[PDB]
């Protein structure tokens, strides 16, 4: 239902394969694993600093 | 020859008043202390009025939620009326009852402090529920129970509201002990009962009916936050329930409502001899006057209940007609104290006919309200909220601000100006035509309270524009009382004299402004109801026994 | 039985990261399951940020959500504790405000549908409404005895499908 | 939360509370 | 903390558990972690000096 | 006394004239001790 | 009496698992609420980064 | 285990362990302060420190 | 009281976003008011010590 | 020739109390009336044992607690101290022998949640539990400051009003112990 | 007239119209007192402290005993005039005649009405209903009046009710979740409706003599019910009787008020009010 509200990366435009994605558990910040899934509004929300 | 000091000291030192505010028993400290933090709550609750008004004007929603609506008027009806008109009460009574009578401080003066620090944290709990993600009490401040409910209600902040008014609960409670036994067992010699002014009486009457109302409201709300927190079965349909709220709750809300009317009264009676310069007109009359209404206030809850379903009706209409009676009594000795004798305008005096001008809509559309057939059209109206606030804001603004003009020059050692005080009643008056009076039109052709959005197509649109216009005026008009009270506070014109407006009349006319931190230096011989007008005045007395009795 | 290895296993790689028997700072924490059950616990609450472990129409395959083996296996590691007719009459009348419509009190939007409830069935529905929901009242003990828990089930679970 | 954060509110007002009211009883005020 | 080292053995090696505490048994876990299991479980009054010296 | 028993009132006197006099006897000590050094 | 670490409810640290209160003693708690509440403020000076990990 | 039978006898150990340890020189450290602040003589003991 | 803003979040029902903005905003307001308030405060007690002295 | 303010000040307080146990007893008739079509106990039986041998206690407590409050106006501050410990000892006796109740009709018949009758025992009676526990605060709080003075008329005077507050509690209760188990 | 009713729609039942007689009875009586209040207030305005007095002069007085007891008698005397026309009202109002003619469930649910039709009895016994069925009540383990006419009134639809103007109409005050209020500005009464009414004491119905005017008019619910009770805007209309009879039996077979009421040339959704687009989405 929401497709056209996703936008590519510059350089990642066609990682994906219908509705699917992988980013990395491993936050861009101190490294913890972010886990948490939010799927009302999709955020990705780790435990240890709140990024 | 008599060494002063040009103007006196305007502010004191770098730190007279931080300390010496926690440590404090003064109630002449914690009466002006009830006074600002009343109004940093007339400004908090007042302004969520504007934002009310703003989202009623264009006939969209435009910017506040449906949900955030409803949460700006129990967090503006709960702020002013238990956060600011019943502390206000105690503001006066702490500042002037002790005065009053022949007492160096009230009865338990650790309870006095006790009682005001209650609500000042007791009011910063349920405001303190907009921190809270889903918002504040939803609910009205009512707050029927199959509305407040855990899962019709279910965020915090609405349990925020329920655990912040029995803190400020006791908090009106153990203030009331302070002023039944100040009055009981503290007066001057030669004070008895009577010839103690109508005030003391009000204060002491009303101190009676917190013991009767606000224990009543505090076993209310633990049987709803055991409801709600808890599993419990009080407050559910099943079991009488949404009834019992119903009885619990007016059975607390119209002697609460007689809590802020009457000591609001005795303002009014103490500041027309001094204006009108002759006696009380009917003083004994004003004190069984007052009783009455001290009773008649609790037997007549259900008067709020009449379009819900069955009730005893013929009980609660002709009973909600017998407090007509002896309010009209207190206007017939409000006009008649103000007869015969010749008339200054000041800025006391002022308010004080804005109350009995205003009042009087509140009171004719009270008995309007008080039986069922013209009740059964407009009982959850705008006509209702445009009978109560002609009817709270007299004894709430133009009796709050009949009071703070008349003892800023006792409180303080300062006049507070005339010219920025005739300013802020026209302010207020002009922009109280405005506001309320329309919607006595708006709400009887079919616009009820509570409502967030309407339609456009409904004639709402050309009489809502016309509430909202004057309701900024009405929140114009508290910035030159601001700007009137910063600037005379410190500075303004000084008052080396006992009573600065003439012909006062208790005994707190005897002594200096400010008083001293035991309030007396010398008591005055008290032989009549008015000790400061034989004091001051000795070739009068000649004149209060024998022309008075016509 | 479900094996509690796994069961200890499966809630450290997946909830661990929001409830350490505390619930998650972000948004609002499911917290800890009251009166822990597999009837409860094991429903799962879609609605709201909480993710959907369970995918309907799933087949098996190594990325999943959830494992009916793990999933009973996580909440009874949770779990530690240390007329239909007339039924659906019944529930109307309690939650007629909201379910009453089919429809959602929170949320207009939202409904007691199967496409709202995905992969339900007549047990999950049981499960929330036993210990409610997380802004819902839990109605099993306090409120509703098992025949009238089980015949709203049932009264909600044929609405639904029909 | 049972990890640092009740615990830690637990020291200060049980631990360093009966450790302060102790030193108070057994010391003096001068 | 002179007891507390008599009973732990700092490795990060990975060895299962095998124990006796029953959720974590079959986990791949460190020797650090195993005796510190130990220690709360396997020690008599072992939890007890564990939590002395935490607190 | 106890907590629920008095004393008889000859070992009162007693301890309370030899308890104000054994505070003022650290009172007139430092008092002077602080007029030795000033 | 009061309990303390229970090390036993949160298993071994495996990096793939989580924890939802990754949080230090109160001696360290002040070091956490650092680096919470500095902002995203990063610096790229060349081809080099700068993390927010400096303000701390 | 969680649903044993011996379960509360278990739980019970640890606290057993600390009111019967702490408890005993709490008492005995009680019982030293009123030994002092009760039988050995107050005195005020003045010192020149020579700094 | 920022590291622990998640346990904040979860049982006094406040925001897991809006723990940081009144951190952040906390930061620097904060420390900047209790400066005034016990400035104003140790002042006050020495003119407690002083009315002890001169009246009694 | 002067009225006791701390007495006066007590018992027009203690006027407020009789109101917070107005809005629990019209939470227990309002649930009689429109909710009981049989007797208001249908899964439980009130036993009068246990409840009859700690009402009787509370009302020897009353009989002992004055003559506490005879000693304070004498000038016995060991008298004063020898009936209230009589006292405390019989108030916690009623909540033990009250607290064995709850328990005796919780894990046998209605707790507080589930039940119309269940929520209106456990707070006529749960806050009538409060009153007691908070009452026998006031007795430690009492006793111990006759450990601290010379034992002034102030010391006496607030020894009067602590027995007004028990007195209350006393009544009360027997407004409870008459409504709830003999007009069921 | 229409200028001393303070903004007043004349009511459409008589007994609202004597509702509203009573109304102007009444401000007019208070605008009486009103007038001598405010004479007496702006009286005292020629009362000034003019300069003619060097010294005061003021003739204090203060216990006039003959005037508080005339003015006690005369406020106790407009009071009892006017309760016992408050009670001849309320009795006249709230008639409960035991010949209903015909009955109509509200079941104010959580944010919309929903309608329905219960037994119709005309005068001449034509229609005669009779029946519409409790088999749907036994399923719910409860209380609502479940029917078989009965208009859904989703949060777009704004369920247009239909009564018949010229008899007597009889409304069973249910509620499903909260506390509702019901209110058509033209019928000059509410009964706001209750969870449980039965076990509240409360009176549950009201009825209403006849509707003498035509034509369609707006509903509105009054007490607080939570987020959305601003837009809980049912709606009623008033077909003849001849073209009410038409409107059942065109229902019966199966329609929906968007396509009921246009057998009988109606407008097929609401015309004083509309559904609200933010409630939407
Ligand atoms: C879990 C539940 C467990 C139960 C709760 C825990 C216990 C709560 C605290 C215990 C209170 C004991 C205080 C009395 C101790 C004493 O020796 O009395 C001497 C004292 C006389 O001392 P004095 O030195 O001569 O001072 C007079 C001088 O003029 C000097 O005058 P003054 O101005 O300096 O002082 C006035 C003086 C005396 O003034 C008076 O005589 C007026 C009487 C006012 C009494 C106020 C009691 C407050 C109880 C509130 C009840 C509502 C419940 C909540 C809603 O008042 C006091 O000294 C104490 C004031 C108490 C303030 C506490 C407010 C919070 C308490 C409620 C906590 C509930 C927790 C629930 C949370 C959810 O006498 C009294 O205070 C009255 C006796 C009444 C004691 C009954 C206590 C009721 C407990 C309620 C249970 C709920
Ligand atoms: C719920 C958690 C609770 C867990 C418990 C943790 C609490 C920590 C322990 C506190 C340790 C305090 C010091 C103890 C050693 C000193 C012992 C002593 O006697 O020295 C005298 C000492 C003065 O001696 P001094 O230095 O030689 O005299 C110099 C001048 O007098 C000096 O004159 P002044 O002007 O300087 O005034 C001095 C006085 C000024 O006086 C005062 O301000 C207050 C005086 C009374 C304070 C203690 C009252 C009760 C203690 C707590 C009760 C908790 C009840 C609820 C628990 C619910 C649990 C489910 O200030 C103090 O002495 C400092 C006291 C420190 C207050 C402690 C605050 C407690 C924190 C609460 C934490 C709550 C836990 C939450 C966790 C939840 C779960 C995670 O006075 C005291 O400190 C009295 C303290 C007595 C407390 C011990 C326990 C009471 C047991 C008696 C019960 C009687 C039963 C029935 C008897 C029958 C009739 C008689
Ligand atoms: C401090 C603030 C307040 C005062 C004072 C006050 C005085 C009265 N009120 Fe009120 N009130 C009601 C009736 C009266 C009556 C009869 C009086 C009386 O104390 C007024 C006394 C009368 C006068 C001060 C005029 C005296 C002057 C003369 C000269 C006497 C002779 C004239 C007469 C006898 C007129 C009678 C003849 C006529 C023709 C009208 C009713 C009625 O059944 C409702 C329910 C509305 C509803 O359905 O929600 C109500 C609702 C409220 C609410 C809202 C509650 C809610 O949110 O639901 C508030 C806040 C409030 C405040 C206040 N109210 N009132
Ligand atoms: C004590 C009693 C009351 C006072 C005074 C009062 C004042 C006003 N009210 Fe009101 N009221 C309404 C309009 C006003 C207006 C225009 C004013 C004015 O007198 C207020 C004057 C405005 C101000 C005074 C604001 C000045 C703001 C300034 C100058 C800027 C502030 C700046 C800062 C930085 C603020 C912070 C300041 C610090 C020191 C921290 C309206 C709408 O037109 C409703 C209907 C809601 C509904 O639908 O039922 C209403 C509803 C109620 C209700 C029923 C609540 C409910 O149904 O749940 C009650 C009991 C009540 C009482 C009172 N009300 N009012
Ligand atoms: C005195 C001082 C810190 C001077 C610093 C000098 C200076 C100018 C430094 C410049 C460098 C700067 C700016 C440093 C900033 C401070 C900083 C980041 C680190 C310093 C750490 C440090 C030395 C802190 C000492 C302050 C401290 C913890 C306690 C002193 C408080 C005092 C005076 C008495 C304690 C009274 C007491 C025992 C109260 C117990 C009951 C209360 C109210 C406890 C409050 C409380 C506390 C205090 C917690 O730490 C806590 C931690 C985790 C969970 C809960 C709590 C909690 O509830
Ligand atoms: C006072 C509030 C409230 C009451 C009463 C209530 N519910 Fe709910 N219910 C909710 C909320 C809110 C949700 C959304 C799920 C969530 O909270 O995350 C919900 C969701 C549900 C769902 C899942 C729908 C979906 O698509 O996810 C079912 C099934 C359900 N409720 C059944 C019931 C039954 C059966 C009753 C009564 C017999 C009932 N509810 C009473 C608030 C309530
Ligand atoms: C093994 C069980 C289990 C796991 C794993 C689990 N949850 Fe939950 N969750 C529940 C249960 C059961 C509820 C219902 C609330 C309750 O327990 O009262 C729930 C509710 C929620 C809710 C509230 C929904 C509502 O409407 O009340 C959110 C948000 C949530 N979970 C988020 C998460 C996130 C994010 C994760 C992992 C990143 C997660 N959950 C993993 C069992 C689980
Ligand atoms: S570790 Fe810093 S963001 Fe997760
Ligand atoms: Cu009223
Ligand atoms: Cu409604
Ligand atoms: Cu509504």
């Amino acid at each position: 239902a929401d497709m056209h509200r996703v936008i590519k990366r510059k350089g990642q435009e066609s990682f994906n394969f219908g509705e699917l994605f992988a980013y990395t558990k491993v936050c861009s910040h101190l490294g913890c694993p972010s886990s948490l899934y939010e799927q009302q509004t999709y955020r990705i929300l780790c435990p240890c600093h709140q990024s | 020859l008599l060494a002063r000091r040009p103007f006196p000291q305007r502010l004191g030192p770098r730190w007279t008043l931080l300390y010496k505010l926690v440590t404090t028993t003064d109630h002449k400290l914690i009466g002006m202390m009830y006074v600002v933090a009343c109004f940093i709550f007339f400004f908090i609750g007042g302004l969520m009025a504007l934002l009310l008004r703003t989202e009623l004007a264009v006939p969209g929603l435009q910017f506040l939620s449906n949900e955030q609506y409803n949460q700006l008027f129990t967090m503006h009806g709960t702020v002013m009326l238990l956060f600011y008109a019943t502390p206000i009460v105690f503001g006066f009574a702490n500042l002037v009852v002790p005065l009053q009578i022949g007492a160096p401080d009230v009865a338990f003066p650790r309870l006095n402090a006790l009682s005001f620090w209650l609500f000042l944290f007791g009011a910063s709990i349920a405001l303190g529920g907009f921190l809270a993600p889903g918002g504040p009490a939803d609910f009205g401040w009512t707050a029927y129970t199959p509305l407040s409910n855990a899962m019709h209600s279910p965020g915090a902040g609405g349990d925020l509201w329920i655990f912040g008014l029995i803190v400020g609960g006791l908090g009106t409670i153990l203030g009331a002990v302070n002023m039944i036994t100040t009055v009981v067992c503290m007066r001057a010699p030669g004070m008895i009962m009577f010839r103690m002014p109508i005030f003391t009486w009000n204060i002491l009457v009303t101190s009676v009916i917190v013991l009767v109302a606000f224990p009543l409201l505090t076993s209310a709300l633990f049987g709803l936050a055991a409801d709600r927190n808890l599993g419990a079965h009080v407050f559910d349909p099943a079991n009488g329930g949404t009834m019992l709220w119903e009885h619990l709750f007016w059975f607390f809300g119209h002697p609460e409502v007689y809590i802020i009317a009457l000591p609001f009264f005795g303002i009014v009676t103490e500041i027309f001899p001094v204006f009108s310069r002759k006696p009380v007109f009917g003083y004994t009359t004003l004190v069984y006057a007052t009783i009455s209404i001290g009773a008649l206030s609790i037997a007549v809850w259900a008067h709020h209940l009449y379009a819900t379903g069955a009730v005893l009706l013929p009980f609660f209409s002709f009973m909600t007609f017998m407090i007509a009676v002896p309010t009209g009594i207190k206007f017939v000795n409000w006009i008649g104290t103000m007869w015969k004798g010749q008339l200054t305008f000041e800025t006391p005096m002022l308010f004080s006919v804005g109350f009995l001008v205003t009042f009087l809509l509140g009171g004719l559309t009270g008995v309007i309200l008080a039986s069922p057939p013209l009740d059964f059209h407009v009982t959850d109206s705008y006509f209702v909220v445009a009978h109560f606030h002609y009817v709270l804001f007299g004894t709430i603004v133009f009796a709050t601000y009949a009071g703070v003009y008349f003892w800023f020059p006792k409180m303080t050692g300062r006049l507070l100006d005339d010219r920025l005080g005739k300013l802020h009643f026209w302010l207020t008056l002009i922009g109280f035509h405005t506001t309320f009076l329309v919607h006595h039109w708006l709400g009887a052709e079919g616009m009820p309270r509570r409502y967030a959005d309407y339609l456009p197509t409904d004639g709402f649109t050309t009489l809502n524009i016309v509430s909202t216009i004057g309701s900024f005026i009405l929140g114009v008009s508290m910035l030159p009382f601001v700007w009137n009270v910063f600037k005379s506070w410190r500075y303004g014109e000084p008052v080396t004299v006992d009573d600065p407006w003439g012909y006062g009349n208790s005994l707190e006319w005897a002594t200096s402004c400010p008083p001293p931190r035991h309030n007396f230096t010398e008591l005055p011989r008290i032989r009549s109801e008015r000790p400061a007008f034989e004091l001051h005045y000795p070739h009068m007395i000649e004149r209060l026994r024998a022309e008075s009795h016509p | 039985s479900a094996l509690l290895r796994t069961g200890k296993q499966l809630f450290e790689t997946s909830c661990v990261s929001c409830h350490g028997a505390n619930l998650q700072g972000v948004p609002d924490r499911g917290p800890s399951l009251i009166g822990t059950g597999e009837a409860a616990v094991y429903f799962q609450v879609s609605t709201g940020r909480m993710p959907a472990m369970r995918g309907e129409a799933q087949a098996p395959s190594k990325p999943p959500h959830f494992d009916e083996s793990q999933i009973d296996a996580l909440g009874a590691y949770v779990q530690a504790n240390g007329d239909v007719a007339r039924g659906g009459d019944l529930f109307r009348l309690n939650c007629a405000s909201c379910h009453n419509f089919t429809g959602k009190g929170g949320a207009l939007s939202s409904g007691k549908y199967a496409p709202d409830l995905g992969d339900a069935n007549p047990a999950q529905i049981y499960t929330a409404m036993l210990t409610g929901p997380q802004n819902m009242p839990k109605f099993s003990d306090r409120q509703l005895t098992p025949d009238e828990k089980r015949d709203i089930v049932a009264y909600v679970r044929e609405s639904a499908e029909t | 939360g049972f990890g640092p954060a009740p615990e830690g509110m637990a020291m200060w007002i049980i631990g360093m509370v009966a450790a302060i009211g102790v030193a108070m009883w057994i010391g003096s005020r001068a | 903390g002179v007891w507390l080292t008599l009973f732990f053995d700092p490795s990060m090696a990975h060895v299962t558990y095998d124990g006796v505490y029953q959720p974590l048994r079959g986990v791949q876990m460190s020797r650090a972690y195993e005796t510190a299991l130990d220690i709360s479980f396997e020690v008599r009054g072992g939890l007890f000096v564990r939590q002395v010296h935490h607190w | 006394g106890s907590f629920l028993f008095p004393d008889p009132a000859v070992e009162h006197e007693a301890l309370t004239e030899a308890a104000h006099a054994s505070e003022h006897k650290s009172l007139t000590a430092l008092k002077e001790h602080q007029d030795r050094i000033h | 009496l009061l309990t303390i670490n229970p090390i036993w409810n949160l298993g071994p640290y495996k990096p793939s698992q989580v924890s939802a209160g990754s949080q230090p003693d109160f001696y360290m708690m002040w070091t956490d609420g650092l680096i919470r509440l500095w902002p995203a403020w990063e610096f790229y000076p060349f081809g080099h980064t700068i993390p927010q990990g400096v303000w701390v | 285990p969680f649903g044993s039978e011996g379960e509360f006898l278990y739980s019970l150990a640890t606290p057993l362990y600390g009111l019967t340890f702490g408890l005993s020189i709490l008492s005995i450290g009680i019982g030293a302060v009123l030994f002092q602040k009760k039988f050995i003589p107050e005195e005020i003991s003045v010192q020149d420190r020579h700094d | 009281f920022a590291c622990m803003n998640d346990i904040i979040a979860l049982k006094f029902h406040i925001s897991l976003n809006a723990t940081t903005w009144i951190g952040r905003i906390g930061m620097v307001v904060l420390p900047a008011i209790v400066y005034f308030v016990a400035y104003r405060w140790a002042i006050s007690l020495q003119r407690s010590d002083r009315e002890v002295l001169e009246h009694g | 020739n002067r009225p006791n303010m701390v007495s006066v000040g007590t018992i027009v307080w203690l006027s407020s109390e009789l109101m917070f146990f107005a809005g629990l007893f019209a939470m227990y008739f309002t649930a009689r009336a429109q909710a009981g079509g049989a007797w208001p106990p249908e899964p439980t039986e009130l036993n009068l044992a246990l409840a009859v041998p700690v009402t009787l206690v509370l009302i020897a407590s009353s009989f002992t607690c004055q003559m506490g409050v005879f000693a304070a106006e004498r000038g016995d501050v060991f008298g004063l101290r020898r009936w209230y410990v009589i006292t405390f000892l019989m108030g916690l006796f009623f909540v033990l022998g009250q607290g064995y109740e709850y328990i005796h009709l919780v894990e046998h018949g209605t707790t507080i949640p589930g039940s119309a009758y269940g929520s209106v025992f456990y707070l006529a009676t749960g806050f009538h539990g409060l009153h007691v526990i908070g009452g026998l605060v006031a007795f430690v709080l009492l006793l111990a400051r006759t450990k601290m003075s010379k034992f002034t008329p102030a010391q006496a005077t607030a020894a009067i009003v602590v027995s007004y507050y028990w007195h209350f509690v006393d009544i009360v209760w027997i407004a409870l112990f008459a409504t709830i188990y003999f007009v069921r | 007239s229409d200028a001393l009713a303070l903004g007043w729609p004349t009511g459409i039942t008589p007994e609202a119209k004597l509702n509203r007689e009573l109304w102007i009875g009444s401000v007019i009586a208070s605008f009486a007192v009103g007038a001598i209040v405010w004479g007496l207030i702006f009286w005292t305005s020629a009362f000034h402290r003019k300069k003619a007095t060097d010294t005061e002069l003021p003739r204090q007085f203060g216990y006039n005993m003959p005037l508080e007891l005339t003015l006690t008698v005369i406020p106790f005397l407009i009071i009892s005039v006017l309760f016992y026309f408050t009670v001849v009202v309320q009795e006249r109002m709230m008639h409960k005649d035991p010949n209903p003619e015909v009955v109509i469930d509200v079941t104010a649910f959580q944010w919309n009405w929903k309608f329905g039709y219960q037994k119709i009895a005309f005068a001449d016994g034509s229609f005669d209903y009779d029946g519409a069925d409790p088999e749907r009540k036994e399923a719910m383990t409860t209380y609502l009046n479940f029917d078989k006419i009965e208009t859904l009134g989703t949060s777009s639809e704004i369920p247009v009710l239909v009564l018949p103007a010229g008899k007597r109409i009889e409304f069973v005050l249910n509620s499903a979740d909260v506390i509702h209020g019901f209110w058509v500005p033209e019928f000059l009464f509410k009964r706001d409706v209750l969870p449980e009414p039965k076990a509240n004491n409360s009176d549950n119905v009201f009825q209403v003599s006849e509707i003498q005017q035509t034509g369609a008019f707006v509903g509105r619910c009054t007490e607080m019910c939570g987020t959305f009770h601003a837009m809980m805007n049912f709606e009623v209309r008033v077909v003849e009787p001849n073209d009410f009879k038409a409107y059942i039996d065109q229902r019966n077979a199966g329609k929906t008020n968007a396509e009921a009421l246009a057998a009988i040339n109606q407008p097929p959704l609401a015309i004083t009010t509309e559904p609200f687009e933010s409630r939407r989405g």
